[PDB]
């Protein structure tokens, strides 16, 4: 679960995914 | 969603929209946590003060969508409920404590590129990700502002706010079965869930395993995107032990 077919499985980051990781730092 | 963007196709495979069978009417958001179990907020089904008490015969579910209106033939999957489960301790006549409900689909749904379950949090994950400052994601087809219905699924990333701030921002009695998220007055950004977003998921991505986890369910909020006001979410991990129903 949590592994989106059109994103995680394709090894493609979604447009806003960057914000989330940045907030962790 | 207030201050959101149209989501890219397949952004939230677990997104589910709760519908009224007749007349067709969007009622709430929900999430696909299994091929036969949908997670939503209890206030989407039962809330006497507004005359809400939906039965299996009144509801309907539509999974795999993107457009709020158009019936996307073969991508979309419509299903009917088998049984509805509302938490026994869901306090609707006070602060909406334990605002959680499980919807069992009549027949198991067929997963695809547009339909896929989200992970439920575990101790480790909940411990590592639930920290103020960390941003989460909310999605829905709800109003764009206080009523504006989006034609396409909206998305917005909101930061977790520290409890003292959540409590201070409202008069409602905050319990540990709920948390709030949103930008503060000085944070220089806006965004919040809104009418029609209730029940939708609040997810966070774990850099440890590259998996999305649902940390909360869109619960109540006093207005949409109001300064000094935050949106509240049902704390999924603290209610995971109830989520017992599935077994
Ligand atoms: C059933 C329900 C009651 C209240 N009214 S309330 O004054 O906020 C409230 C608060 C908690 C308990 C009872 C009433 C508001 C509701 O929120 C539905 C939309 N959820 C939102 C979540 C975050 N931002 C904006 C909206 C839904």
């Amino acid at each position: 679960c949590g592994l989106r077919p059109l994103f995680e499985k394709k090894q493609v980051q979604d447009q806003t995914e960057k914000e989330l990781f940045e907030s962790y730092i | 969603i207030v201050e959101g963007q149209d989501a890219e196709v397949g952004l939230s495979p677990w997104q589910v929209m709760l519908f009224r069978k007749s007349p067709q009417e969007l009622l709430c958001g929900a999430s696909l946590i299994s091929d036969r179990w949908v997670l939503t907020a209890a206030h989407c089904l039962l809330y006497p003060p507004w005359d809400k008490n939906f039965t299996v015969d009144d509801l309907l579910v539509r999974i795999g969508k993107h457009s709020r209106t158009r019936y996307e033939r073969k991508v979309e999957k419509i299903s009917m409920l088998d049984k509805i489960y509302i938490h026994p301790r869901y306090n609707w006549k006070e602060n909406l404590d334990r605002d959680i409900a499980l919807l069992k689909l009549k027949r198991p749904i067929e997963l695809s590129d547009y339909i896929h379950p989200v992970c439920l949090p575990d101790k480790q994950t909940a411990a590592k990700l639930l920290h103020a400052g960390f941003k989460g994601r909310v999605t829905g087809w709800g109003n764009r502002r206080e009523t504006v219905q989006p034609s396409v699924l909206q998305v917005v990333n909101l930061p977790l706010v520290e409890r003292p701030v959540c409590k201070a921002s409202t008069r409602i009695r905050i319990t540990d079965n709920m948390f709030c998220a949103g930008y503060k007055p000085g944070e220089g950004k806006r965004g919040d869930a809104c009418e029609g977003d209730s029940g939708g998921p609040f997810v966070m991505k774990s850099p440890y395993n590259n998996r999305w986890y649902q940390m909360g369910i869109v619960s109540w909020g006093e207005g949409c995107d109001r300064d000094g006001k935050y949106g509240f979410y049902t704390h999924v991990f603290r209610l995971k032990k109830w989520i017992k129903v599935i077994d």
